[PDB]
């Protein structure tokens, strides 16, 4: 909700994930807390 | 203490077989989780502690 | 984005009943309390009551309680409002509106204002009153400053808010808590006041600003919401 009181704290992350069909992968997403994830080196 | 977030669980079948529970969507009263403490009670008890000290 | 869409219009004589629906999209429906409010012709807005879809708890204007029923079908993301035995006070455009996000330093019902509004549905029977605004019309040229005043028949919780309305469109929230600017609202707008009298200011006018402006007093309770007659900011 604009502007920004929550400070986000979560990111709308997406990634090519291996599924039950070890072979063809699936682009999925999930909300993670910035306390759990860290920038490597959208980003 | 409260976490006012009626969020869902978009579970993803990242098998084979085994399932993973990812974070779905976050909806509701988007406020930061927090705790409520009775202030006068804290002050009173703290004082009792200081007596000992 | 967050959107509330309502049902179609009707004409009534006092004694009759009417039912209106409100479908929400863009947010988790159950998460927010929905107010029912109306605005009679040649008259200012009026609060019927609200229902919290999460809990199912409701609050009804004392005026309304016997006659009105609010329901909510969460699967549908719809809220319903039905009102029997129409009387004068009854006819107006009926709007549904969602409450705002919870605030960091807010006491209970501080976010009871109408954050997002439906376009409204028209029902017409007989006639109703409260807060007072001036000037009725404000003619200004883009660039000047606009000041709007609101006098209340009662004192307030600092739960005073201002709304902007181009007719035919959903009303939009400008200021909340007498002086807190709504998200997406420009610095141009500011508000202030206490007791009976409150004011809204637009430092520098833009062409987009021309619309009608209304003040509102809001709280937790039934009688607590009240709105002013409106001030029209017209260009010239
Ligand atoms: C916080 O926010 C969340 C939003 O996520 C909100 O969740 C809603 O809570 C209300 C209140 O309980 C729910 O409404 C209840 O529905 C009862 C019937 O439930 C069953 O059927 C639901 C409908 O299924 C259809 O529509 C949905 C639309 O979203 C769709 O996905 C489906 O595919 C389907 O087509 C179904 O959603 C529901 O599923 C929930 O529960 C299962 C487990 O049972 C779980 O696995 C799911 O993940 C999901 O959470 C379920 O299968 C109904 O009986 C009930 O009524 C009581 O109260 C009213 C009060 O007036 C009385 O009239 C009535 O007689 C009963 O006493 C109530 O209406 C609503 O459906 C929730 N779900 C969603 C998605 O919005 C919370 O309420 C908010 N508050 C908190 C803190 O939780
Ligand atoms: C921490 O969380 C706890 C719960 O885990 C909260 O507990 C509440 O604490 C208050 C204070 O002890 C309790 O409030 C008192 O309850 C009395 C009874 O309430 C029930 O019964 C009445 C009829 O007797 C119903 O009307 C009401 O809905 C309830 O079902 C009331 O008699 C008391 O009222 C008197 O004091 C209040 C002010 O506190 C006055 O406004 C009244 O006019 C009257 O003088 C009073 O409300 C409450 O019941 C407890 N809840 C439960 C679950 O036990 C704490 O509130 C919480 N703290 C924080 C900061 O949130
Ligand atoms: C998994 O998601 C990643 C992004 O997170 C996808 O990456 C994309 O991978 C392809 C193959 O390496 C890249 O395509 C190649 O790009 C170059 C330059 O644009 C072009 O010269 C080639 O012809 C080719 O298209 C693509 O650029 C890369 N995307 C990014 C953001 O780097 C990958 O496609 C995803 N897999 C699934 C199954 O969707
Ligand atoms: C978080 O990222 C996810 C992707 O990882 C975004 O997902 C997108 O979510 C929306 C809403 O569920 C989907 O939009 C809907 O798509 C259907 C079909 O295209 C369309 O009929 C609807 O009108 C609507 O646009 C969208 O398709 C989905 N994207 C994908 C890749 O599945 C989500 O938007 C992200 N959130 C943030 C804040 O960016
Ligand atoms: C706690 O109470 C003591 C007196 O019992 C007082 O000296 C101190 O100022 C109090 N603190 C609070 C926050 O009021």
């Amino acid at each position: 909700n604009i502007t920004d009181d929550m400070r986000g704290e979560l990111k709308n992350c997406s990634f090519n994930m291996t599924t039950e069909l070890r072979d063809k992968k699936q682009k999925v997403y999930s909300l993670f807390y910035r306390l759990d994830v860290v920038q490597i080196n959208n980003k | 203490c409260t976490r006012p977030n009626n969020n869902t669980r978009k579970s993803i079948r990242i098998g084979p077989g085994q399932a993973f529970y990812a974070t779905g969507d976050i909806i509701g009263d988007i406020r930061q989780a927090h705790c409520n403490v009775s202030k006068a009670t804290w002050n009173e008890t703290l004082g009792k502690v200081v007596k000992q000290l | 984005q967050v959107q509330l869409v309502q049902s179609g219009a009707e004409m009534k004589m006092p004694g009759a009943s009417v039912k209106v629906s409100c479908k929400a999209s863009g947010y988790t429906f159950t998460g927010n309390y929905i107010h029912w409010v109306r605005q009679a012709p040649g008259q200012g807005l009026e609060w019927m009551g609200w229902i919290a879809p999460h809990s199912g708890d409701t609050s009804y204007a004392q005026r309304f309680q016997g006659r009105v029923t609010m329901t909510g079908d969460t699967s549908l993301s719809t809220a319903y409002m039905e009102l029997s035995r129409l009387r004068s006070d009854d006819t107006a455009v009926y709007y549904c509106a969602r409450g705002p996000f919870p605030n960091y330093y807010g006491p209970g019902s501080y976010w009871g204002g109408l954050d997002f509004w439906g376009q409204g549905t028209l029902v017409s029977v007989s006639s109703e009153i409260v807060m007072t605004q001036s000037p009725a019309t404000l003619s200004v040229s883009l660039g000047e400053r606009a000041t709007l005043s609101c006098r209340t028949s009662q004192n307030v919780a600092y739960n005073f808010a201002w709304y902007q309305q181009k007719p035919g469109q959903a009303p939009r929230l400008l200021i909340y808590e007498a002086s807190s600017r709504a998200t997406g609202t420009p610095a141009r707008f500011s508000g202030s006041g206490f007791g009976t009298e409150f004011t809204l200011t637009i430092s520098s006018m833009q062409s987009e600003d021309f619309a009608v402006y209304y003040c509102q007093q809001y709280n937790n309770w039934p009688s607590p919401f009240t709105f002013g007659p409106g001030t029209k900011v017209h260009i010239k």
